[PDB]
């Protein structure tokens, strides 16, 4: 997971 | 599934000395399968260092680029999708709407991916996707108030996109996520 640029959460990425 | 790395306007090594850390970190050789490079390397060295990450790599020509043999644009088809690449010096207005669907449309592209702004885009416009990866290492441009490192990964799976933003916040990497579909 990365945080996200805007806002509080996270995302998760293929890298 | 296929992954491509978007990036451009590096500059390097007039207006920045390297890629970024936490960029080069991310990009582990053999993970991404094409490169699509919107120019302005400046150099050899950066071509060299992106035939290190992938086998298949593009890049068009951009107005510092030292080889100006780069082709001045490009269409790679990646799946589904038609890709097309140019580096976007050549649109006045700079990133001028109408000029680029112009171009979506005579290049005959799902995608059109463009740089120059060194301002990260990444929006569906009459059903078709525009990509701008920014500069991956902030350069500085003629114009902007200093600028976030950004680069930019398709993830191709069937007839849907997903785009991932990432940029340089301070000096920790954030991510974005925006979908797209073939109508």
């Amino acid at each position: 997971y990365l945080p996200t640029i805007t806002g509080v959460g996270h995302l998760w990425h293929p890298l | 599934r296929m992954l491509v790395l978007v990036l451009g306007d590096l500059h390097i090594p007039h207006r920045c000395n390297s890629l970024p850390a936490k960029f080069k970190k991310l990009l582990v050789p053999g993970k991404i399968q094409h490169i699509l490079c919107t120019g302005n390397l400046c150099t050899k060295e950066s071509y060299d260092y992106l035939k290190t990450l992938a086998g298949d790599v593009h890049i068009v020509r951009g107005d510092f680029d030292e080889n100006l043999n780069y082709p001045e644009q490009k269409v790679v088809t990646v799946g589904q999708f038609k890709i097309g690449l140019i580096h976007g010096h050549q649109v006045i207005p700079w990133g001028d709407m109408a000029s680029l669907a112009l171009l979506q449309r005579q290049f005959d592209v799902d995608i059109l991916i463009s740089g120059h702004t060194h301002k990260f885009e990444a929006f569906e416009h009459e059903n078709k996707f525009y990509i701008n990866p920014g500069s991956a290492t902030g350069a500085y441009n003629a114009l902007e108030t200093n600028i976030i490192p950004s680069f930019v990964l398709m993830d191709i799976q069937a007839s849907t996109v997903v785009t991932y933003v990432y940029q340089l916040i301070g000096d920790d990497v954030k991510v974005e996520r925006i979908e797209y579909k073939k109508p």
